[PDB]
């Protein structure tokens, strides 16, 4: 197998591909003749008011983000501080995609591009989207790269509003946290131990019973307790 | 009752009143809603309406 | 515009399927390339069909991704909407009130 | 062979061993399955699926799995082959009895583990694909008589009585109550179009989780004491635009 | 340490849109994978390393053929559930109405 894998290593190189300039161009084509960049920066945000359709506005959004993430991997071209070109450039964006349509068009797009390049370096993505305010929002709604942004004091208060209100039960457990259920269940049982007809009507009571701890979110375990307590003054005469 | 028997233990108790600290500065500490301190003339009054 | 639920979720059952399309191809081809009675053109014209399907696979990757966050903040209004946006649509209001006294 | 019609000649064949079983649904409720009515080949997996082929050269466990999904969920949609009231029965029928060959069918797995995972995920599917409060309270006397095989937690060996293997942040309970706690929230919003069905199937639920969680769980026994906002004894449609301006009795 | 208003509420954003969807984050490990690898026979590097899946095997690859064909009837049966579960509530809530 050793021998045979060294084959597709000379077949890869020899005739397969020319390292593309020609063939991959989005809508950049040099980088020093055409270069004129904030200039350059109006001429794509020109076309890009008038855009009617979703799928081709978005085909030109995905292919816009795409060339420019395979861009930084490689490094020295003109100028080390790029990063802060490209980051003034999409607050431009957004605070513009704000304003013809209610949604995050442009944030959404640059997340799901952020994520799937299997060429670019995970560290090198943080200290870009840490610099742009605009799209802070995004960022703590969608994917993880929030959680290295995340303050140290502040992750513990993720780590208690995650299980109280995604993984605590709904319930109420003491007399003060339902008063109005827990004074209907009480007046409930005080009744039925002054009825005269009390082995007929036995289950016309438990399903008024179910629906009381039903309505008013109570507990099972709490509610037995109760029942127990006022069923133990009334035990001389209805015990059965 | 159920609602008076509570004003009496967490104005006199006070591992009561601190275990309601923790539950309301746990779910913002920021906090508009204020509790911080004695209320030492209330403290008198409310248990008068207990 | 708005997005309704059920075609929200009939749209990512065809996103869905034109990715899985282009991974079945591209097993397809390395399936050629692992087998030891190949020959020296099989493995070159099959080769060539390569580079062009991961091209169109990461590009239908972001789509995936990009549907999934639509239905979660859409189906977060839908939770909002729950409650008594319905309760005001009966014109019937003044037997509903000696029903219910 | 393709690995699409291995699992469209399986589900074909779940259906005729299911069908001559001679079980009601009235019986299957309240006691168990017994293990010594199905043919011994069934719960170890020696199918006829599975044995013109030899290309079952992957995992078989972790095939079975998407089997027994698609078998139900072909179960409950189709009714139009004869009257509907028995159509509906025939449904349910055969979620408990594909049900049960999970728990019966353990120690042939190759792992003791994978069940565990396989009996939760079956059980949220039926609660999902069930239509209605009224056919809520109709399967329910299913999930509480086998209520001590959701505590034996990735063990063959049942726990004793009190006793129970479930943490509330561990791979069972950790996708799950998260998504029970969505149907729990929905059904508590809708405060004006609630049925008195709509409140007895909010009651078996919650009660369901809290014996399934031990006494002491930190999940359980409300830890952040919150008084309730909600204890509203009202009706709006008994109440005519609130009026506050002829303020003349007592 | 400071807590700001700004900085509480970028809390309780994450906290809402927190899901847990296990048939599709295991679909797209299956992309993931596969996008690697074939991103290496481009440039030519494959070498018998743990940092890709697989290098080259008749065994092998085919164990990823069929982990392909397992992972995606799960999530095409995980979205017709979503489907019927939320279209018998809102007939639930219109029977219930009218």
């Amino acid at each position: 197998m050793a021998e045979q894998t060294l084959l597709s290593k000379l077949n890869a190189l020899s005739q397969k591909v020319i390292p593309p300039a020609s063939p991959s161009q989005a809508s950049i084509l040099t980088e020093e003749v055409i270069r004129n960049w904030p200039e350059r920066s109006k001429t794509l945000c020109s076309d890009f008011t008038a855009l009617e359709s979703n799928d081709e506005k978005e085909d030109w959004l995905r292919t816009l983000f795409i060339e420019l993430f395979d861009f930084i991997n490689k490094n020295d071209e003109n100028s080390p501080l790029k990063l802060s070109d490209v980051a003034s450039f999409t607050n431009e964006l957004v605070n513009h995609e704000r304003q013809v349509s209610q949604a995050s068009i442009v944030g959404k797009m640059f997340i799901a591009v952020s994520s799937t390049v299997p060429n670019i370096n995970d560290l090198t993505t943080i200290s870009l989207c840490k610099l742009i305010p605009s799209l802070h929002e995004e960022l703590f709604k969608f994917s993880w790269i929030s959680s290295k942004l995340l303050n140290k004091e502040q992750t513990t208060l993720l780590r208690h509003l995650l299980k109280k209100s995604k993984y605590e039960l709904k319930k109420y457990n003491l007399l003060v946290e339902n008063s109005v259920g827990y004074g209907q269940l009480v007046a409930l049982l005080i009744l039925a131990y002054y009825d005269p007809d009390n082995f007929s009507k036995v289950s016309a009571y438990l399903k008024e019973i179910y629906h009381i701890m039903g309505k008013y979110s109570l507990d099972s375990i709490r509610t037995l307790d109760v029942i127990l307590n006022v069923s133990s003054q009334f035990i001389t005469e209805g015990y059965k | 009752c159920f609602t008076t028997n509570l004003i009496r233990n967490l104005i006199s108790s006070d591992e009561t009143r601190n275990f309601y600290k923790s539950c309301y500065l746990r779910e913002n500490p920021l906090s508009d809603i204020d509790f911080e301190n004695l209320d030492e003339v209330n403290k008198k009054r409310g248990l008068n309406l207990c | 515009e708005g997005r309704t639920y059920f075609e929200s979720l009939c749209e990512e059952e065809q996103s869905l399927q034109e990715s899985q399309t282009h991974l079945l191809n591209i097993l397809d081809i390395l399936s050629v390339l692992a087998d030891p009675r190949s020959s020296d053109d099989l493995l070159t014209e099959s080769l060539k069909k390569l580079p062009d399907l991961h091209r169109e696979l990461i590009n239908s990757s972001i789509r995936l991704r990009y549907d999934k966050y639509q239905t979660r903040e859409a189906q977060l209004l839908e939770d909002t909407k729950t409650g008594r946006d319905v309760a005001a649509g009966v014109q019937n209001p003044k037997s509903i009130s000696e029903y219910y006294s | 062979s393709n690995t699409e019609e291995l699992i469209q000649n399986s589900i074909g064949f779940l259906q005729k061993t299911f069908k001559a079983l001679p079980v009601s649904f009235d019986s299957i409720r309240h006691e168990p399955l017994p293990s010594s009515m199905l043919h011994a080949s069934v719960l170890n997996f020696e199918w006829e699926p599975l044995e013109k082929n030899i290309s079952a050269i992957h995992d078989r466990d972790s095939l079975i799995d998407i089997i027994l999904k698609r078998f139900i969920i072909d179960s409950m949609t189709n009714a139009i082959e004869d009257e509907e009231e028995n159509n509906l029965e025939k449904g349910l029928l055969n979620s408990c009895i594909g049900l049960d060959f999970v728990y019966n069918s353990r120690f042939n797995r190759s792992n003791p583990a994978s069940w565990g995972n396989t009996f939760f995920e079956l059980f949220s599917t039926i609660i999902d694909l069930l239509n209605s409060p009224s056919t809520f309270l109709k399967f329910w006397p299913y999930a509480e008589s086998r209520i001590e095989w959701f505590k034996m937690n990735t063990s063959v060996e049942p726990v004793s009585l009190g006793e129970s293997n479930l943490i509330s942040y561990k791979q069972p309970l950790y996708e799950k109550l998260r998504h029970w706690n969505d149907i729990l929230a929905k059904l508590e919003n809708n405060d004006i179009l609630n049925t008195v069905k709509h409140y007895n199937m909010k009651y078996k639920l919650e009660n369901f989780l809290s014996e399934l969680l031990p006494i002491n769980e930190e999940s359980n026994f409300n830890r952040s004491a919150s008084i309730s906002a909600l204890q509203e004894s009202d009706n709006e449609w008994n109440r005519s635009a609130r009026e506050r301006e002829s303020n003349r009795s007592s | 340490m400071p807590l700001s208003q700004k900085q509480i509420d970028q809390v309780r954003t994450k906290v809402h849109y927190s899901e847990v969807d296990t048939p599709f984050n295991k679909y797209l490990d299956i992309l993931g994978k596969v996008t690697k690898l074939t991103g290496s026979i481009i440039n030519g590097t494959l070498s018998n390393d743990d940092s890709k899946i697989e290098k080259l095997t008749e065994q092998n690859i085919s164990q990823l053929k069929e982990s392909a064909h397992l992972r995606f009837l799960d999530l095409q049966s995980s979205i017709d559930t979503k489907k019927v579960a939320d279209e018998n509530w809102e007939t639930c809530q219109q029977e219930t109405l009218a």
